[PDB]
DNA sequence: AGAATCCCGGTGCCGAGGCCGCTCAATTGGTCGTAGACAGCTCTAGCACCGCTTAAACGCACGTACGCGCTGTCCCCCGCGTTTTAACCGCCAAGGGGATTACTCCCTAGTCTCCAGGCACGTGTCAGATATATACATCCTGTTCC
DNA sequence: GGAACAGGATGTATATATCTGACACGTGCCTGGAGACTAGGGAGTAATCCCCTTGGCGGTTAAAACGCGGGGGACAGCGCGTACGTGCGTTTAAGCGGTGCTAGAGCTGTCTACGACCAATTGAGCGGCCTCGGCACCGGGATTCT
């Protein structure tokens, strides 16, 4: 069967940042687990926030309050910045 | 005149047998508001909100003081000093 | 003309110098008022490790300049 | 009808479509809005970029070209904020930061 | 070159850790802290 | 201004006595002030962000106990 | 047909129907089995009865005939397994158990 | 509007375990929050378990497994026995 | 086919515990650290194994998996990376 | 002959800079199987399962040892004892 | 003097990354049911105010006891060498069950109708918070016999 | 001087009166829970491939075990002087009770864009192979630390 992961995507990110740097299998699995765990925490937090505000839908606002909850300080600031610019680009497109 | 420590133990007994709030609520509320302008200005706070805040604050501080007492007595002393404070916080993982 | 030196713990020291004094003069003054010998001092201003034999006017150090001190 | 991927539309290397599918089938909410997977993919891309950049810098400070779990642990435990995000984490073959209490060294 | 954030020394492009104060490079967006 | 100083030395003494401590040093009081300030900072930041997402201007006991639940310090008796 | 509540069918005092409603409408899973709410109501009833029984003994012990959060706190904290279950739980107006160190006592 | 709680059920349980034992409103609120918290923990663990086993249904089996995972020792044992008896009595109707 | 095996937790040996302390930054080790370490290590494994085998019996399997190990670890707040 | 302490410090540096496993694989596997003998019977294990188990045990023991070293220096000592062990576990919240 | 570790160069090997084949699931587009965005109205609890009383904090002194070196001791971990032992790697074989596919069946979401259980509301009444008085348990110092 | 004790002062549980506001009980109702029936997919059940796990054996040691010599660190007694408990008088403002305004939380009608479902598709992502370079391991200096 097909087993999904983030291998290609994380590899594209690595090639974007450091062109000549390679990645090992164990570190690659750590990367996949990290992305999965952050996805789980963030999306679960968004789900709970939508539940508390009696909202049945998850939107960019819920995701943004979730990242502002979970990521501290500077990480939250720049994560909101990059996400907002990505959303504006997607809506313009 | 009682020898030192006797009234301290009496205070320990009195406050352990009792559950009322040990923090003056108006100063605590003013402190909470002071912290509050740092995030959003002109906020309105529920009295139950500040009550739950001070309940949790008192519980966290009393647990921290219990752990500090354990630290100090492990250091074969009966007087706590702030080195026990940051030791307890580091051990708990809060810093 | 005063200059300001920053340490690694954020403690700022004030020195009274002139542009004509050399870097080793600043190091000796730091040793005098703080006990930090010139061999322990590494001085950064405008992205340069100030060489001991040169003077302040070579590095364009003006009044109330920001100096970084590193001890090793 | 020429198809352009949502990841390409948003300028993201992360799979916006796969994230949307996981959000739906992961039953976090009854319905999932359109902007949420894009925002989530951007956030994941940012965090991946930070971790990979720090790990690569750590590796190149060791004159090596492959990022390994030791490099990842060094990056995570050397970034204070990423450490706070990752406090309860155990990394396989992570090792520990080199640090000794000053009292243990002679003066 | 990149200039350091902690000690502000003119590190070369190949230096991924600072020469004297020994701090790692930060992003152009986020700079290192004390 | 400086209303953390309103958290009084007798109040810290009472809290320590409830904690079961006999002898209190001098630096304990403002050390406790500092740790209380940072703890309240974190809790209030989370609760105020909850109120922000709620499109509301009144911070409620519900939001504050939800922040407490997030921090691993869940509180009973105030709903939820 | 005559109405007969699912709690009566299971011999439970807890609201099996309400538990099922919170199960489906709380979007934990996209289908909920028929036996799932009954089991959950049973375990909730048993836990509530256990802690209330402990607090009842505490209330009777201190000659007070009304359960108070102080009794609730004594009940949970004097029980090892309930304390482990509620280690991170803070009780309002609960106070703390009377406990000082013996070495803390005067010599 | 109505704000539902476990007040009547908790009162019934307390009366059945203690014919002559009253309760205060604050303690009742504590009990309601406790019941909600335990429900949240158990049901969330069961939903997680069903998700991880690629299962889209919560039944008595994953509820039982979540109970055993959460409750310690003989508390878990007694809770499991009570749940099994309740399920048997309900399905035997 | 699998004979029971008693008296094996002495395999956590004194050099191994000493090496662990050396990694942890411990300067000097007393006599009873080995017995203390072995006991707490057994308790940690016992709690983890109880959770992991509960997962396994729920899955109607007989092979405890690395996945289930991470399952129980994340349940305990001890989440582990690189294993799935 | 080296004075006591220098060899220990070198060992500390080497093991902090290294990342390999510190517990022998077969004894740890036999310990895991012995513990598993009580809950279920005739259990089988994936090799990665006991590997991840060993990773967890290594990390938890290293963190506990670091914590107890901090407790020991706090008590003006450089040698740890089970009093330090129990103090660290108590304040962490397992005892 | 002697041991530990970095710098530099050769050899290998295996696995990381690039390339080919596939297939399935993400795109595109349209439809349609509805979640909520918004406007409007209501009332309530939250902020601000006042004054009074007295509970509690501030400040001062004073004794005192305990935190912090300082010392000496002693015994006990640590480093080192020898012996031994079982961990590890590579090889073998068996088969247990992990995982997969197909069939079917039955169980729960869903809709409709009905109906009664729990929630908002109201009110008597008693658990207890408070007050007063007291005898007994604690605690401490002054006095006395060895 | 040191251990034992009596008595005064203080704190506190114990014995009653009270008045009281929350608590438990009676009630309207309506909305959510229960009974009937459908259907269609989730999941149980049977058969199979073979992945991987268990068991074992032969060397080869790296590592564990044991014992010894000894210097270093835990521990105990000492002393002091400094910081903190204890008590008392004073000062501050916390808290109680009431009032008032209203900003904002909460409930309601609407209609609309926003997101689930379904059909066709095609390229992106995953499974498998091939190679070469980056790193493990090897050895000889050179530097550094004890
Ligand atoms: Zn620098």
């Amino acid at each position: 069967t097909r087993k999904e992961s983030y291998a290609i995507y994380v590899y594209k990110v690595l090639k974007q940042v450091h062109p000549d740097t390679g990645i090992s299998s164990k570190a690659m699995s750590i990367m996949n687990s990290f992305v999965n765990d952050v996805f789980e925490r963030i999306a679960g937090e968004a789900s709970r926030l939508a539940h508390y505000n009696k909202r049945s839908t998850i939107t960019s606002r819920e995701i943004q309050t979730a990242v502002r909850l979970l990521l501290p300080g500077e990480l939250a600031k720049h994560a909101v910045s990059e996400g907002t610019k990505a959303v504006t680009k997607y809506t313009s497109a | 005149r009682y020898r030192p420590g006797t009234v301290a133990l009496r205070e320990i007994r009195r406050y352990q047998k009792s559950t009322e709030l040990l923090i003056r609520k108006l100063p605590f509320q003013r402190l909470v508001r002071e912290i509050a302008q740092d995030f959003k200005t002109d906020l309105r706070f529920q009295s139950s909100a500040v009550m739950a805040l001070q309940e949790a604050s008192e519980a966290y501080l009393v647990a921290l003081f219990e752990d500090t007492n354990l630290c100090a007595i492990h250091a074969k002393r009966v007087t706590i000093m702030p080195k026990d404070i940051q030791l307890a916080r580091r051990i708990r993982g809060e810093r | 003309m005063q200059i300001f030196v920053k340490t690694l713990t954020g403690k700022t020291i004030t020195l009274e110098v002139e542009p004509s004094d050399t870097i080793e003069n600043v190091k000796a003054k730091i040793q005098d008022k703080e006990g930090i010998p010139p061999d322990q001092q590494r001085l950064i201003f405008a992205g340069k490790q100030l060489e001991d034999g040169r003077t302040l006017s070579d590095y364009n150090i003006q009044k109330e300049s920001t100096l970084h001190l590193v001890l090793r | 009808a020429k198809a352009k991927t949502r990841s390409s539309r948003a300028g993201l290397q992360f799979p916006v479509g796969r994230v949307h599918r996981l959000l739906r089938k992961g039953n976090y909410a009854e319905r999932v809005g359109a902007g949420a997977p894009v925002y989530l993919a951007a956030v994941l891309e940012y965090l991946t970029a930070e971790i990979l950049e720090l790990a690569g810098n750590a590796a190149r400070d060791n004159k090596k070209t492959r990022i390994i779990p030791r490099h990842l642990q060094l990056a995570v435990r050397n970034d204070e904020e990423l450490n706070k995000l990752l406090g309860r984490v155990t990394i396989a073959q992570g090792g520990v930061l080199p640090n000794i209490q000053s009292v243990l060294l002679p003066c | 070159f990149w200039d350091c954030s902690v000690c502000t020394f003119r590190n070369s492009a190949e230096a991924f850790k600072c020469s004297i104060c020994d701090v790692r490079k930060g992003t152009s967006t986020r700079k290192p802290r004390i | 201004r400086d209303n953390i100083q309103g958290i009084t030395k007798p109040a810290i003494r009472r809290l320590a006595r409830r904690g079961g401590v006999k002898r209190i040093s001098g630096l304990i009081y403002e050390e406790t002030r500092g740790v209380l300030k940072v703890f309240l900072e974190n809790v209030i930041r989370d609760a105020v962000t909850y109120t922000e997402h709620a499109k509301r201007k009144t911070v409620t006991a519900m939001d504050v106990v939800y922040a407490l639940k997030r921090q691993g310090r869940t509180l009973y008796g105030f709903g939820g």
